[PDB]
């Protein structure tokens, strides 16, 4: 059953709850919350307003699009905002967030937590 | 470092390698 | 207000379609024809019109010679293009051209002076603040909604294939076959001469094109279809000419588009469209062929013959290895796909930085398009 | 009066609301 | 019955109403008010009056007659006056105005508005 990924999976099954409970407190100032860390992060609006709450400076207007390309736009805007504020991210792309990769999303959230506070 | 660093990032407090007697006959995939 | 709507004009050899950026459908669709009167007018005071542009030229086909400004995707006559663009801007959309950016589409492989001439005409005459040029089959992938696949565009001018994997386009795998709809119209005239019907004038070419659009289909098995059509008369249809004469198309209905798959009927030794698509797939790398097989996208009006999707899928499955997935994606509105995805390209926020500004054109001249587009 | 009032430029964008632009039916098409 | 034509005539109605109000604003001086743009321009006399009140210059007097040829002549005189006033009209014919095509009449009105400022 591949003990390596078993130990990994027991790590992120707790790591997910920790990050979700942390992010819900900051997102509660706005009338928004996320039930799943991977699926609502695909749209890109939730992380944009999370950066709204944390940074205190406004971001450009999100695109009102249901397409995959509009989701790539919405994630790319927030990633450019993160790159604006000295934050270093490795192999972090908008298509990785849209495709819902587990460990890259978790690393992005962990990097945000480490950088901001 | 909200809630402490150790609580925020799940660090394994126990050590599994100390319990196992001998690592030579150790299998990762049963297969 | 700010961020004013930028209009998009798709010009092909057959029809021109113009519309605003935000709309899902073009406002104006009209054929690209410029007609001029043959005969000498005899009534004094009737009024003088030197040239006819657009739908009323199709209305008055009897007393005019129909001509096409575009042949094989290359603009042969530029004054006719100025007439077409003026009629588009001021009569069909009736908007000021100097206050909106313009998006234009073109074929992948073409003479390099065509882009420069479009840029020079768009800036010097119409005084547009910005303009951009894009490849049609790339915009078809925007209309598809996926960032991975191979686009096969077949229009009135040319047929071109391009693969795009993960937003990256491979330029060496692009192929441009010269088979198109006008060649099929000419072949339909040539095979309609077998039954005794003769069409020679330019006005009757439109009638033959309408016959092709209404009574043609692609046979799944061509030689079986030949046997079936020779055995009985069940595969027959009747068409009515504008003067009331009735003709029977009969056998020829599946013989006109079959030339798309076997070009040797026209005397050309080039491969068929299915082999062109397979060769464009095979020129790519080993790892990305699996995703390209399962995301083949059909586009262009010429691909609206009924049964072309099943035939193309069967031929590609025969060419491809047996263990893979081959599926052909055919939108029901694919004739406008080149327009539709283009509108999406004008809606994105990051696209505002790569408009060709008037100041950049003034500084660099008409060659700047080769640096700015594609 | 101005350009913007004279020409009815649509403020609303219909393409943004549609989730699947692939699945459009302009005409039943038979 | 189709999306393209629905969008097109949805634009035509608004632009027709605006053009009718503008033409009536400039035609309020002379005792002529047009109820429908397509029906009243078919004769061609009010369009001549509109041109010679906009330009403030004399135009040749209209030919008197009920027949179609007289209407074609009356439209052609105004088109020729616009043509010698340096204004480029594309796909403009007198018989198009007489037959009452919507797009061509609206385009002629739009060209007159944009060129006579
Ligand atoms: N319903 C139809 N069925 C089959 N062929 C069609 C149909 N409609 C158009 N065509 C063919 O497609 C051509 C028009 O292609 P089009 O999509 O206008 O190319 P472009 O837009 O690049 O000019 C016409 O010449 C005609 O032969």
């Amino acid at each position: 059953r591949s003990r390596i990924k078993a130990l990994a999976d027991e790590r992120e099954v707790v790591q997910k709850k920790t990050f979700t409970k942390w992010v819900n407190s900051h997102l509660a100032r706005v009338s928004c919350r996320i039930t799943d860390l991977y699926k609502d992060l695909r749209d890109g609006r939730m992380l944009i307003k999370l950066l709204e709450v944390l940074s205190g400076e406004m971001l450009p207007k999100p695109t009102k699009g249901k397409m995959r390309i509009h989701c790539l736009e919405n994630v790319d805007k927030a990633l450019q905002f993160l790159k604006e504020q000295r934050v270093h991210l490795e192999n972090m792309g908008s298509h990785d967030i849209v495709d819902g990769n587990h460990r890259l999303v978790l690393g992005l959230i962990w990097t945000i937590i480490l950088r901001f506070q | 470092q909200v809630l402490g660093y150790k609580d925020l990032a799940a660090i394994p407090k126990d050590k599994a390698i100390l319990d196992i007697e001998r690592p030579d006959l150790m299998i990762y995939e049963p297969h | 207000d700010d961020d004013i709507a930028a209009l998009v004009v798709d010009n092909g050899s057959g029809m021109c379609k113009a519309g605003f950026a935000g709309d899902d459908a073009p406002r104006a669709v009209f054929p690209s024809i410029v007609g001029r009167p043959r005969h000498q007018g005899v009534m004094v005071g009737m009024g003088q019109k030197d040239s006819y542009v657009g739908d009323e030229a199709q209305s008055k086909r009897g007393i005019l010679t129909l001509k096409y400004p575009i042949e094989h995707g290359i603009v042969t006559n530029w004054d006719d293009m100025e007439k077409i663009w003026h009629h588009t801007f001021y009569n069909e959309l009736r908007v000021a051209p100097e206050e909106h950016p313009v998006l234009l589409t073109e074929a992948p492989l073409n003479p390099k002076a065509n882009r420069e001439k479009m840029t020079q005409i768009m800036f010097e005459t119409f005084n547009t603040p910005a303009m951009y040029v894009a490849i049609q089959a790339v915009l078809s992938l925007y209309a598809s909604g996926r960032t991975t696949g191979i686009v096969m565009d077949s229009g009135d001018g040319v047929t071109h294939t391009v693969p795009i994997y993960e937003g990256y386009a491979l330029p060496h795998a692009i192929l441009r076959l010269d088979l198109a709809g006008r060649d099929l119209t000419d072949y339909l005239m040539k095979i309609l001469t077998e039954r005794g019907y003769s069409f020679t004038t330019t006005a009757e070419r439109e009638i033959v094109r309408d016959i092709k659009e209404k009574l043609c289909y692609v046979a799944l098995d061509f030689e079986q279809e030949m046997a079936t059509a020779a055995s009985s008369s069940s595969l027959e249809k009747s068409y009515e000419l504008p003067d009331g004469q009735v003709i029977t198309i009969g056998n020829e209905r599946f013989r006109c588009p079959e030339a798309l798959f076997q070009p040797s009927f026209l005397g050309m030794e080039s491969c068929g469209i299915h082999e062109t698509t397979f060769n464009s797939i095979m020129k790519c790398d080993v790892d990305i062929r699996k995703d390209l097989y399962a995301n083949t996208v059909l586009s262009g009006g010429t691909t609206m013959y009924p049964g072309i999707a099943d035939r193309m899928q069967k031929e590609i499955t025969a060419l491809a290895p047996s263990t893979m997935k081959i599926k052909i994606i055919a939108p029901p509105e694919r004739k406008y796909s080149v327009w539709i995805g283009g509108s999406i390209l004008a809606s994105l926020s990051t696209f505002q930085q790569m408009w060709i500004s008037k100041q950049e054109y003034d500084e660099s001249g008409p060659s700047i398009v080769h640096r700015k587009c594609f | 009066l101005g350009y913007k009032d004279l020409a009815a430029i649509p403020k609303d964008k219909a393409i943004l609301d549609i989730e699947r632009p692939d699945l459009m039916i302009y005409e039943p098409h038979f």
